């Protein structure tokens, strides 16, 4: 059974800095891509970037909205996925999904329920 | 910047209704190789995470229903929903993944 799993997430004062995981288990993890995703209160989902597959080099992509904030990268050997998120905003407070991708389907077919980050002194 | 505008922002139909609803993009996510629309439909119940619906525009992912039909091209979309059941309640986003990934604003359906 394919799952993702989010975590990491909590209360950050803003400025500020908080690691995003994302675990996954039943599938071969390096063939594909993996995206996150998040979701203010209220608002419409927003992509935030990208980590290719092994076919690929597992090279990386962002959203102009984040770049040079946000930074991914993944753990291979694990098959766990994770977002450094930096000077970060009350913009930023929302829900971060992890979701399975790549060029087969050219979309998201697999997520996770998610994980809270909300900005605030 | 390509963008998805989504019309309506919601709408409220009964259980059974036929729902209709638009994807209009910024640019052509007809890529010409493949001959295929970079776009796709995502389900949200409320409070949930969003779920793969429909990929290059009209291909239902796996387990998803007839009901769900995926329709148009270039820079010109619509999702229906013949006789709408009552877990569809949600919101639907199409997002296109010709360059990167852009999410839409979403359409909320009701259900009377
Ligand atoms: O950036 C990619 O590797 C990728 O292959 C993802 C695909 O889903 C699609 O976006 C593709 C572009 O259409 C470029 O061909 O890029
Ligand atoms: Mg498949
Ligand atoms: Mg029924």
């Amino acid at each position: 059974e394919v799952k993702l799993v989010e975590s990491g997430g909590g209360l950050v004062q803003p400025g500020g800095s908080l690691r995003l995981s994302c675990a996954t288990s039943g599938f071969t993890f390096t063939d594909y891509y993996m995206s996150w995703v998040r979701q203010p209160p209220g608002k419409a989902l927003e992509w935030l970037g990208f980590i290719r597959n092994k076919a690929k080099g597992y090279t990386v992509e962002y959203s102009a909205s984040v770049k040079g904030r946000f930074t991914i990268s993944r753990d291979n050997s694990q098959s766990i996925l994770y977002l450094q998120m930096n000077t970060l905003r009350a913009e930023d407070s929302a829900t971060y999904y992890c979701a399975r991708d790549g060029y087969y389907v050219d979309a998201m077919d697999y997520w996770g329920q998610g994980t809270s980050v909300t900005v605030s002194s | 910047d390509i963008v998805l505008t989504q019309s309506p922002s919601s709408l409220a139909v009964s259980a059974g209704e036929r729902v209709t609803m638009s994807c209009k993009s910024s640019q052509s996510l007809f890529k010409s190789r493949n001959q295929k629309n970079y776009l796709a439909w995502y389900q949200q119940k409320p409070g949930q995470s969003p779920k793969l619906l429909i990929y290059w525009a009209s291909t239902r992912e796996s387990g998803v229903p007839d009901r769900f039909t995926g329709s148009g091209s270039g820079t010109d979309f619509t999702l229906t929903i013949n006789g709408v059941q009552a877990e569809d309640l949600a919101v639907y986003y199409c997002k296109q993944s010709y360059n990167l990934r852009t999410f839409g604003g979403g359409t909320k359906l009701e259900l009377k």
